[PDB]
């Protein structure tokens, strides 16, 4: 399963350039992929779907990075290598990059509650973009560390009992 | 042995005299009749054509022919443009149908009837319902440049040219630019098309003497306005030009540099840059507004003679100011209103260039709080 | 004389002036166009449109260029609509055929009050019966406007007209044939309205106030009296796979004269000079065993072996039918399976350095540390191990216009040698082409036959299990199920046969389609893939394309300065009491100049024109920022089978990439673009481009986004963008360009376009052409002629001769002179003063003359050889023709053939009968349930995607009214047709005749009815469910039944569906005429 060839390539370029930058079409024809790269789909409906509770620098925020992120995308998908690898660090790398030119740390330090009580953890044992953005998202404040790791921490009870003492085993 | 059969409206120009097991007889309908077959018993079949042959087996005939009339549609439209068409008989062959022109349209023509001819389809009209424009309705204060639009007789799409009477223009145009000149074209309904001259309104004052105004006709024309040397009384003549000027919070906070004295403006902002200041002195309130509600923005008050008896900054209300999301592409609820220029147009399809709507949370109805309510675009 | 205008698609139009009556109740259209080659969807020639109304803006008639197939605009047909006002739905009326684009075609439309036809040069070819009246009313005389290249909403048109002229009444088709040949020179008639012949435009006609009118040109309609152009067969490639050119190298014998073909076989050796590829006694050996196989068919091969030292070509592998993508794609194949091809690079081996080197990063692959031929398979190493043929010919870089290039090549596969190059392909001549062999096959004992039969596919034969073996579908155009010249092998001598390795006749199977006793198969021939001892001798109709294609395309591989011989018999044109004139075709390769090496005089055509290809081809690269490579298949000659199917042999932005990256789009200002260079730069007069394969859906308008002629002067001169075709050429007519164009760039958006070719032809007289002395025709007499007339030479192909006799025949054959050197003569036409010949316009049925007009013309429903066309009917005297498969009228001969026409065609073993008494459930005032009974006519087209039914279909078919669309999606009813039928007989097939498949134009689901059965005192025996199709249009219905239960007298056919669109126009029933099996099993 390593190459992308068998979802046609010209139906995910065809799809991308029909398509429209503003929204999450970009990433609604990307999902469909031979590679098992799903989830900035998900990520784009979670954050496009619970905007009221962010305040005007979170929503300029949400804004301005599903907006890069969909450009940046559009435009480095034209030339590279097809390779499940290649297309991980392309998303990875294009997903950091876009995170971190518009301040996701401004927007973790100004509202946390509402983009920590969004850990969806059962979705992050599958989906690579939302690893990427819990393990950019705790470097900004200890707090917000301490308080997703404790919710994370609940959510062990809710679905896996092994990593209450997995995780909770460290220094010592 | 077969009884005689007869078919209505047809020829049977068949000679079979005796009726036996095979009394071949062929059955033709006459013109502007089309045949039906209600067959009964039969083996094989032949394209025999606008004809038929008709044969005897036991006793009965194998076919049960009818010639019945073709159908010619009922007239809605294709035939005569803006009329009415009423036929009294039915949409048979050789009915005919009477068709009477809408009230603006005279009639050319001596014969106006529609006849379903023997094609199965109608006739064609002998008369024509002349569509014509009448006379347009004068419109006051406005020249009459054109001599034939005084007149009855007028082409559909004519181009009549009413330049306004001084001290009346045609809106679109502000204080500064005066224009006088617009065009009334007849319609393809038949009526001319609405356009009049407003007055001229005369130039504001300074506000060193407003709010104990009483101008003589207000914002209409010809107002002399004067309170109760310099300036006695201010002619509004047909350019509307002022002759000569006046002579002699808890949330707003202003900080004049004159406070109780005259001549210095003031800086208007509420405690929150977030919130925008507006004059609401008509008992409307923050939340009171409607969508289609346009007000004005924040002046900065000046001290007038006595006290400012401008809008008190009591009665200017801080609401709910505009955010940085104009022409983004993506439709704000929260600025889908007339006050924050309905986003930029981000909300209505027709000022899209992706020609679509996003609204910001998945949730909002797309009918509902981020439904484009600018009656500026192409959805009216 | 006569002029033309020439009709850009810039908006230039015409209008006729207001001084003109236009035809109310019947006209006729006759205008000699040549259009261009690629129009604009819609594009009309002549109309006459409704301009003082908006109810419907449809009125009147429009003839015009149209695609069929408006969702894909892939075949363009000439078209003819009318819509008259009393008239409630415009129907229009199609060609035959793709419109050519560069010929004059006599388009005439003509309509009387009830038939509207269409004449496609003179013969009648589609006609509709619907239109009845008038077109128009007398009161809305002076509201109709008549337009002439455009409409106001710009369809406009791209080409010539030469001669309008429109008619106050309807002309039959011996007026239309009539006013052909007499051209526009025509009397004043009260009948004939408008005449026009454009030296003066501005007395009759007035442009638009906006544009512009269209430029006055010089151009004859009348250039050629005898057409000079042969088809190829419906599975032919080239010129003499042509019927009437093949059967002439076959009777004749002095076509088959001895022939020496000179050959080289590339040797390959180190730098020592010591180990070859091939050794000398193996070359030895062969050369007197090709001779000797060819000695006996006037074919002699002169042997120049040609030796070339490479120690880095000599080293590493050689193979032929690796494939370079495979090696790259982890898919297995059995061409690449090797120890220096790293087994696919691992991906053919059981186990998915020597074993760790499948695709060690270059450490395996660099010379310092071990050697590259060891264990290096990289496909993109300047240095690798595995190379192909296809780069080893660009290294050798060798002559293939002097010789016959032999190549050697290892391979796994080697059940066969690599791939010869057929000479129709586009390399036939250049340096890539020739014969790749097994390099340790050539000239042993056991397998000397090899090369025999990969020479024979460099001449022209193909094998002889093509018709039957070679066959990707039964339903094919071609399958040799009957021996014929135009069927599978093209020859008549070999019978079919199966793909056999046994010698001998094969034991019957299923494997073959359509046949299963093959007798007195060509297993000595040395075409099948027999072994050495069983492979002896060629049939003497393989013989015949083996040296036609030394005459047609190798002309420059054998020494003899014999020109090519007229392999066509002379043409009679006409006659008169005195004298007979005649005309021939030009000789065979199709050279109209002496061949005169080093010179442009091989690319010339009559008339001092230079048609050259693209020689030079550059396209930046696309994943590289200053990458440039050089496509190779956008060079040469058109070479695509199939010109609308995607394939290898075009230029595609895409194609480009490697496959292991994903492909970028193009950029948006100016997009992607190909660079083609031409070999000679000329003034051009016209370029045309050979756009094979367009992606469905485009953005712009046009596919091709702008095209810029290059110079020498470096002035880019561009042209707008142009509305491409599937099938047809884009062409295009280049005005004003006083500078030489050595090159075109092509820009395009479209991703997946498929460029094949390009074309620029020069101007009327070309400054490079002025050398080639042309080559002169003699005509010799079987009665000789006097000295005074048969010494002299004809420039022209024209000859008249005034000593005639009215009893004595006449043999008349044409040598093709060049020089002093004189060529074999041709066929002879045997002619007699009295009788009659192939252009009287008498036929004669005793000579075997079908049909006989005086055309000449392959254009024509009759041929140049008295024969008549593929569907096509003639019925007069003179010969006028018809097309017959359209037509409403079923005829004793169509019976057979059409069934579309002639209504669903019974097995001889079967009987059909049809339903009577049927009722239905949603019976209306608007669809009633009487319309089932009786044979349906087969004339309702097919609908695809009908959105709407208002029309008057109900009256001949029957769908359901009283359910509309919303009711019938959303609460999910049923609707039945419970058909009755009149004589109780058993069920073999229930055939229904739909004219819908029910397929909507939003909701694109298939949907698919019940075929149930009833009979008498008992329920049922269900047959099952069928989907519908248009081109399974009678859905036949076989019925289920095992011969264990007794049988049952069907009395009944119900059928149900659930969708609101299925129409049913008539149900049957077919039964046995032959017997009865209820007396039988009573
Ligand atoms: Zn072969």
């Amino acid at each position: 399963k390593g190459r992308l060839s068998l979802q046609n390539t010209a139906e995910i370029q065809h799809c991308l350039v029909n398509a429209g930058d503003v929204g999450c079409g970009v990433f609604e024809c990307f999902e469909n992929n031979s590679c098992e790269i799903r989830g900035l789909h998900g990520i784009c409906m979670t954050f496009l779907h619970n905007a009221g509770k962010f305040d005007a620098q979170g929503k300029s925020f949400i804004k301005d990075a599903l907006k890069c992120k969909a450009h940046a995308l559009r435009h480095r998908f034209g030339c590279i290598s097809r390779k499940c690898p290649a297309i991980r660090e392309m998303v990875s790398q294009l997903q950091r990059e876009c995170y971190l030119k518009h301040d996701l740390c401004a927007a973790a330090q100004e509202n946390t509650r509402v983009i920590v009580e969004m850990i969806h953890f059962k979705d992050l044992l599958l989906h690579e973009p939302y690893v990427d953005l819990v393990n950019l998202l705790l470097t900004c404040g200890e707090e917000v560390k301490e308080a997703i790791t404790h919710s994370v921490q609940v959510q062990c009870e809710q679905n896996w009992g092994s990593l209450c003492s997995i995780l909770s085993f460290c220094t010592s | 042995d077969c009884p005689e059969l007869a078919v209505e409206n047809a020829s049977l120009n068949c000679s079979s005299s005796d009726r036996y097991h095979g009394a071949q007889c062929t059955v033709s309908c006459r013109t502007g009749y089309v045949l039906q077959i209600r067959r009964d018993d039969e083996l094989i079949k032949s394209q025999t054509g606008p004809s038929v042959t008709v044969t005897c087996t036991e006793g009965k005939w194998n076919k049960q022919v009818a010639c019945e009339p073709v159908d010619c549609s009922i007239p809605d439209h294709h035939q005569v443009y803006a009329a009415s068409f009423s036929c009294p008989e039915g949409t048979t062959f050789g009915s005919q149908c009477s068709f009477q022109c809408r009230h603006p349209a005279q009639l050319k023509g001596n014969n106006s009837l529609l006849t379903c001819m023997e094609d199965g389809l109608w006739s064609f009209p002998e008369a024509l319902c002349e569509l014509m424009c009448l006379a347009p309705p004068p419109v006051p204060n406005a020249d009459l440049q054109t001599a034939r639009c005084r007149e009855n007789k007028h082409k559909v799409g004519s181009f009549c040219k009413y330049k306004c009477k001084p001290g009346y223009h045609v809106p679109g145009s502000s204080r500064k630019s005066k224009k006088r000149a617009f065009k009334t074209q007849c319609t393809q309904d038949g009526s001319w098309q609405e356009g009049a001259c407003v007055p001229v309104t005369c130039d504001p004052p300074p506000p060193k003497f407003h709010g104990l105004y009483q101008c003589t006709n207000g914002f209409q024309f010809n107002s002399e306005c004067r309170i109760k040397l310099g300036s006695n009384v201010i002619h509004c003549r047909k350019d509307g030009t002022w002759n000569g000027s006046f002579h002699v919070n808890s949330n707003l906070k202003l900080q004049c540099p004159d406070g109780y004295a005259i001549g210095s403006e003031c800086a208007t902002s509420c405690l929150d840059h977030n919130s925008e200041s507006i004059i609401l002195p008509m008992n409307v309130t923050v939340r009171d507004i409607p969508h289609w509600l346009n007000p004005t923005r924040v002046e900065r008050v000046v001290c007038t003679a006595g006290l400012k008896w401008y809008p008190h900054p009591a009665l200017i209300h801080c609401v709910k100011g505009c955010e940085p999301f104009m022409g983004d592409n993506y439709c704000d609820a929260i600025n889908n209103r007339a006050f924050c220029n309905y986003d930029g147009g981000d909300c209505c399809t027709s000022t899209v260039k992706t020609k679509k709507v996003t609204p910001f949370p998945m949730s909002c109805d797309l009918q509902g709080d981020c439904a484009c309510r600018d009656p500026q675009a192409q959805e009216h």
